[PDB]
């Protein structure tokens, strides 16, 4: 009776409502790439590091 | 994506994984040092073991 008249009214009258993805933008995160894929840096070439750490250590066995 | 009702921002960010899906590529540096650090290394090794072995017998 009544439950029909409101539900009559209320259905009829809104089924729309404000929905814009835009205003959604400005709560939510951005999606930005990842940076730096860096390949690692390489270190201690030659053998010019081993025949110094050979020399350099004296106590190469005591 | 099912979750999301603003789903075409969740295609967006598919698209982006998928895009950058190479996230970095492959690094084999221990080709040049660990070669050279090796010849060293052996020599020394090699050295050490001839002298004591030598001693040894001795």
């Amino acid at each position: 009776n009544v439950i029909q008249d409101l539900y009559l009214r209320e259905l009829k009258d809104t089924k729309l409502a404000p929905s814009t993805l835009q205003d959604a933008e400005g709560n939510v995160k951005p999606w930005n790439p990842p940076q730096k894929p860096n390949l690692p840096e390489l270190e201690l070439q030659g053998p010019e590091a081993l025949k110094a750490y050979t020399e350099q250590n004296v106590e190469t066995a005591h | 994506r099912s979750v999301l009702k603003n789903t075409s921002v969740i295609d967006k960010i598919e698209s982006y994984v998928k895009q950058y899906k190479p996230v970095k590529i492959d690094a084999s540096k221990q080709l040049q040092v660990i070669e050279s650090f090796e010849k060293h290394a052996m020599t020394n090794a090699k050295e050490t073991e001839s002298l004591v072995s030598k001693e040894l017998k001795d």
